[PDB]
């Protein structure tokens, strides 16, 4: 005599995707502030099967940075006006024709750009119109914490060294993800996730070249740059009301970086063989943003060669590579959006940890070179831990009770 | 143990912490409106289950009882097995079949019927 | 189906309650979504008679508020085997209020204090 | 002795107005929801509900909805404003010659283009008016069907009647809660794609008695329509930098059906007496011309070919305004972009819009009516679930 | 008719008996935007009240008898100390220390321990 | 033997701060309607301390009010291709403006004020022309609390503001408060019953501003007595630039305004009334709107006298403005053609003080919170908190 009964609060959840909110710490004026502390459940004797490759949490972040950054540059100046045949002397001495306040006059002004910004007939308006930032506004990185709404939840792959695919044995939930830095670095990872055991190696296909090698470092690699020159910048008006502001090698250690790489090149493993020659590289071309380690420091843009740390072979058995200053940049591949950067004035010193790499290899000993493209790839360093289930609460069950009549 | 802290344990001792994921199942300019959909998004699919709880002679939380007999065709198992030797995930995979008919079968069979009779029955 | 029963009797009707009750649940886009919170309130806005009311889970319930012979003083029979339910709550629509705030009051407070009383022995 | 009893989901509902949501077909169309494979449709037997389409919200808020979206179809495209200059033109076409603004402030640039009579004027059309906008290139202007819905709480009841005019008593109604995907076709006098009436023709007012209001027709046998641009256009996009450039240079059937039309027409006029039909008064030149887009290029045709009468096909001159202002909207202007290649159009006649003399005249103006011969069928109501009635139940304390 | 939050200035004991009165009001484009997330927050305000009022076994509304022993600690006071001369402000203020404890108390106290035993009772 | 009993809306409410929605019987439309009769509700025996100093609500009606009035010239023409000869308070400037066509250009004979002007906007902002259609005419405004939530009104004849308030009451929505937008002189406030009553963050501090409520109003007419004339200059494409106090009745009040002072100063002390001593002409003038164009008017005819212990004034016309300090921001006022007058209430004062028995008084400025702060002293939101626990010695039944 067994009868049905509804139960309301069963563990019981699905893969899924949805709508995540933000929290940071105690655009980061929306976000909620994080928990003080905040709570982890482990799963005992469970067994959840990730895949890294098709998250949705990685493509839901990207999509924001995407439109998250293009509203910092809605209530700045626009630059239209700059895009004037330029009269150039070499850095270089540029001068210009220019609007003024009102609509009759002109002003002639000279300023100081980079070679890549610039063309012989700025590289921009052959390709989009331009918009320069606010300068109230600052791009200086802070936690980020992705969490699931009510209804859903979040697993954690708690196991030390993970693949990003397959069965994790120990699992957990929380409401928010940790603090993930939202750090665009090309080649090198900057600021990211350090691997609690031995640095691992991922790529959505391993014995497919073209498919990205992302590692992850366990000792962190630190990194000083610098652009040692003490500028002044000058507020030509623009008018009216809106004014544009017109107007490097970067060190990391050697000690480290040999002891670093032969972790890595024993990371390897068997992927290639235990018996093979591992090849380093510099870069093959392509975008000045995959052939240099791009990143932002201190609101300037610098793009150094890697070329000094890659070229190496490597058997069985205090260095510095410059950089020169990218100036207006089109992040994202984004067309018909350009942000000039307006210098600062003061020499910039910034230093940060190196976490890991992305690297491309070519087909058949192998080599490797310095891998860049798209930035959904540098998330998915953070998130390779995470994926979003729904929760379904609702549970029917054979039992032996019944209710009155 | 915490929320979905039971997800892993046999049905029968799952059950003793319901009111935990229950009562984290609600959890107490642009941009933020990325965040306003979520918590709208949070209640709709917080009252489209408790509707069925509604139209369903449950309300009372967690646990009830009904007297909508379990058919054999579902799920014939031993309790022991259902209970001492199962998953709740095992579980609703295993019913997944049979779910929708029992949702359907709750509405109508148990407190459609019921509650009419109570009306027909406390005329005197 | 929904709204099945519009034309039928109100006896009739009460059958197929459950049919009208499980239905009963960037720019441009914003127009859906005030209808979807408009829903919400507008369920619990029922909802919360139905709770004040000592019903809640029920589809009908009954109660011990009698029915004052000054509203619709007809034959139990032709409320239920001649008439529709469109035309029921246009016949009452002036006493309809009056209903809703007896109900509230004259048994569920009177009537839950004395179980409270009841409840001390 | 009886007792109230509170019954909840009781069929009671009221006319009502409220927000309605969007679907687009099985998938402004980027959130609206897919349409269920299968709508459901539930006849209401023993019901009589009463309408007046022309007293009716949902074509005022699908109005409301189409001019407002269409708006957001504008803000990501190229601004034109430098193109209003002095035009140094040449022999209905036009070769125009210009100065223009380069990607640089300083450098100009002459261009010469391809427009048309209408989209120009002499100098002693659109700067005259208002600031113009190009529409994106990438966007598609193919009428796609829309289903307009109620949300919950709501419902939408539909007269499920062969032959109805809009107004009075519905015996046999419905009520669903997504109208049928429907077509918001933008067109000028004569109604395309349109619902077609069963059985015998109709015609609807707000007015009959009123000659001033216009007068709605509906066929029943569809009218095939063929139209065409024949020359193989080439358009050079010519760069008003940064990033942004400008793209520069049977009759057989009319007759059964009018006899058709004649009929009914005739009997709200009389069996006796006869009428007359005549080309467009005048007005703007959306309503005295057949005015719609067609391959994604705007296109005009004046009716006089057709309506000419005292009660192998009959071609009607075309022409094309590139420019457009619709919806009377000033400030707004929309430069359409051409397309390579030759364009062959063919769609079906669905109704008719008529005005009348103080003779019938085809009809123009506000575009509302197009959606009245669609949202005729259609009103929305809210639904009231709580119902307090009399039994001989008791509850127990 | 007192009015909403009418007896706010009474004892305890005559403000319950205008709970209803509390209880009924207690649900009652940009720039349009700023009292949509107020009509939001309004209900989730409200939803939050009433899971707690159905983790506890209540849900029926205004009050409800519980199989919670009050210990001595929480108060001390007999009930006309209370009930005849003390406000609902005044007292909230009291118990303020052990509010959360009675919440997490009645939740297990009864229904988690309640709601089962009536399983094992309904079977027979 | 006593049990826990959970009740369900007791009156419990405690001090919160959330957003608050409108309602309003161009700006105002797209608020709620008012209810055509609200309900108040009187707290016995209930005594609430208020605070007005330490109000949200007040600096959630001025954010609300200036990112409100931003939206009132965004779909308006943008005047940015925006020699003269006249003492004269306009100035004829001529000037070169384009047409509908990037080449052509045309002569224009227009007339600006000397405050106005190149015009000064350029200097530091961008300038937006309002939209003739939509009007400035203030209309009365109700805030209102989302459900949970409530306001308190303090229900006393005479408040400062703060302490202890023995008769409060409750509402969903504060009464039809009025945003007008005037300077030194409150226009159409809220009118104190009986005495007039004073009121400063810090008394003893002279830099706070001082508060003045009249019980008595005061009829003000101002008039701009010149008939003008509006010719729309084509600029192009289809944007086009629209070119062109009783002294019987002040000296009563200010006689209740020093038995108002009372013992604040001391009753011995001298009270002297002096004009503003300088700053932004925001702060210098009773600057205010009035039929669309905004009036300037110096108080200085008003404010000068020294009261021991026992009427026209000036008015100049700005053409722009940017209100509330907002800079890269400037509206531009299309003129009005016709004479404007107007008749307003003048129903409370600002004023400041100085650093023996010399007290002196000036017109006020500074903030506009503080104008909001003369109509939102009797309320504060609460939350309420309607769940409770209590024994009652009654049991569930089994
Ligand atoms: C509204 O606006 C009014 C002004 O119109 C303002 O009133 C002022 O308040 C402040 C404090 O809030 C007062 O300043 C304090 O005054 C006392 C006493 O001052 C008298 O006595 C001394 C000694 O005889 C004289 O020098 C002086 O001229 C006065 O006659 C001072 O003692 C205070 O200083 C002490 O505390 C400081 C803490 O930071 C120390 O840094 C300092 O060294 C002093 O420490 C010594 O004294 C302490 C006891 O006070 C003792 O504990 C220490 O160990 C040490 O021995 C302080 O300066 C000021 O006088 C008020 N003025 C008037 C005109 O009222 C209100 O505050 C304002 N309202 C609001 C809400 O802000
Ligand atoms: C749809 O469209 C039709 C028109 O096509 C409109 O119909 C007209 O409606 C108006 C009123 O709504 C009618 O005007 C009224 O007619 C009355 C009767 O007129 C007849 O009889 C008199 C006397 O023998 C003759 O003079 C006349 O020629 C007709 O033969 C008049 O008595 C009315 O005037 C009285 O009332 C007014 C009130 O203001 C007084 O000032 C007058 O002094 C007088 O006391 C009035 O003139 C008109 O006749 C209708 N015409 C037709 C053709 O039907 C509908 O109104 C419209 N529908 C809607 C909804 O608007
Ligand atoms: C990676 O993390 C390092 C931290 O080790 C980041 O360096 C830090 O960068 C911030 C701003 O980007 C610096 O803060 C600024 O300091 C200056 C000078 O003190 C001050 O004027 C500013 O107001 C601001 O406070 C911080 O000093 C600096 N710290 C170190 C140790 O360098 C680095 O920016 C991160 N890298 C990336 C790519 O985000
Ligand atoms: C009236 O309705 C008819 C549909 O019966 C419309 O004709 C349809 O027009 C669309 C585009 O206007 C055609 O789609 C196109 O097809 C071509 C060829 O495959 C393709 O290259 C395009 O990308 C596009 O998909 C569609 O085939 C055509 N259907 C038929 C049956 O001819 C007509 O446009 C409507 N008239 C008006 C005025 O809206
Ligand atoms: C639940 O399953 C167990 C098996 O796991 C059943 O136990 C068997 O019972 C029969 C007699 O009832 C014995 O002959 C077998 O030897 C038992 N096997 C084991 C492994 O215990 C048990 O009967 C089932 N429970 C019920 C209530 O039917
Ligand atoms: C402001 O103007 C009004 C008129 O609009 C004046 O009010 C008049 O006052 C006189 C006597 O002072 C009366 O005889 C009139 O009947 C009033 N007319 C109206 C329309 O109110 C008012 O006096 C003026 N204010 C001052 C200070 O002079
Ligand atoms: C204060 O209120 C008075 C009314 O007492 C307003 O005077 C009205 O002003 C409008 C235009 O601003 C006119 O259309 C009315 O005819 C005036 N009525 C009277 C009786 O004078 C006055 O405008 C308000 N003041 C402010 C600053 O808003
Ligand atoms: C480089 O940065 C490190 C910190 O990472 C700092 O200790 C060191 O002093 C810097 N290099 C030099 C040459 O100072
Ligand atoms: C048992 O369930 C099946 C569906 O799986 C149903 O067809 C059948 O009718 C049920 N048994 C009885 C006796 O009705
Ligand atoms: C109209 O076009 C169809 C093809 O769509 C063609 O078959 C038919 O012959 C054409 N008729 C006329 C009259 O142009
Ligand atoms: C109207 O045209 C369509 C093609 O767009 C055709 O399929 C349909 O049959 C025509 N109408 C009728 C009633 O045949
Ligand atoms: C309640 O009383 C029990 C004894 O029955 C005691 O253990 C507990 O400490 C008391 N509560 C608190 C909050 O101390």
């Amino acid at each position: 005599n067994l009868w049905v009964t509804v139960y309301y609060g069963v563990p019981v959840w699905k893969d899924a995707e949805t709508t995540l909110f933000c929290a940071s710490d105690a655009a980061t004026h929306a976000c909620v502030p994080t928990d003080p502390n905040p709570q982890e459940i482990h799963l005992e004797n469970v067994t959840e099967e990730f895949n890294m490759w098709k998250n949705n949490m990685v493509e839901q972040m990207h999509t924001d940075i995407i439109s998250l950054w293009d509203q910092s540059l809605k209530p700045c100046v626009k630059l239209t006006p700059l895009c004037v045949t330029l009269q150039c002397t070499n850095l270089k001495n540029c001068s210009f024709n220019m609007t003024t306040e009102l609509r009759d006059k002109k002003q002639k002004v000279y300023s100081l750009f980079y070679r890549l910004d610039v063309v012989q007939i700025l590289i921009n308006c052959n390709t989009s119109a331009i918009t320069q930032a606010c300068p109230k506004v600052s791009f200086e990185p802070i936690p980020i914490h992705y969490c699931a709404p009510a209804g859903f939840a979040i697993l954690k792959c708690k196991d030390k060294k993970f693949n990003g695919t397959g069965p994790c044995p120990s699992v957990s939930t929380v409401q928010c993800t940790h603090g993930i830095k939202p750090v665009v670095s090309t080649q090198l990872l900057l600021n990211g996730s350090l691997a609690e055991e031995e640095v691992m190696i991922r790529s959505e296909n391993i014995t497919n070249n073209a498919k990205n090698i992302l590692v992850q470092f366990n000792t962190p690699v630190q990194i000083n740059c610098t652009r040692p020159n003490n500028n002044t910048r000058k507020s030509i008006r623009i008018g009216p009301g809106q004014a544009f502001y017109a107007t490097a090698h970067c060190n990391v250690s050697k000690a480290t970086w040999n002891e670093t790489l032969g972790k890595v090149v024993k990371q390897l493993r068997k992927h290639f063989g235990n018996n093979t020659i591992i090849r380093f590289a510099n870069s093959s071309g392509g975008d000045l943003e995959v052939t240099t380690h791009s990143f932002n420091c201190g609101g300037e843009f610098f793009y150094c060669n890697t070329s000094g740390l890659f070229n190496s072979t490597w058997i069985s058995n205090s260095i510095t590579l410059p950089c020169r200053i990218k100036q207006i940049i089109n992040m994202w591949q984004r067309i018909g959006q350009a942000m000039y950067a307006p210098p600062i004035q003061g020499v910039i010193r910034c230093v940060s940890n190196i976490t890991g790499l992305i690297l491309t290899r070519d087909g058949g000993t192998e080599t490797f070179r310095p891998g860049g493209g798209d930035m959904r790839d540098n998330w998915r360093s953070e998130l390779y831990k995470y994926k979003v289930v729904k929760i379904e609460p609702l549970g029917v069950a054979p039992t032996r009770c019944k209710r009155r009549v | 143990l915490g929320f979905l802290g039971a997800a892993g344990s046999t049905m029968g001792a799952a059950s003793m912490t319901l009111t935990v994921q229950a009562r984290n199942l609600l959890s107490g300019t642009v941009w933020g409106i990325k965040q306003l959909q979520a918590r709208v998004l949070a209640v709709e699919r917080y009252l489209r289950d408790q509707q069925l709880l509604g139209i369903w002679g449950c309300s009372g939380k967690l646990i009830c009882c009904t007297n909508v007999p379990w058919n054999s065709s579902w799920s014939n198992r031993n309790l022991s097995e259902i209970w001492d030797n199962m998953t709740w995930l095992q579980w609703d995979k295993e019913i997944s079949n049979y779910t929708q008919i029992i949702y359907g079968l709750l509405e109508e069979s148990q407190n459609q019927q019921e509650k009419n009779e109570q009306d027909l029955l406390a005329l005197d």
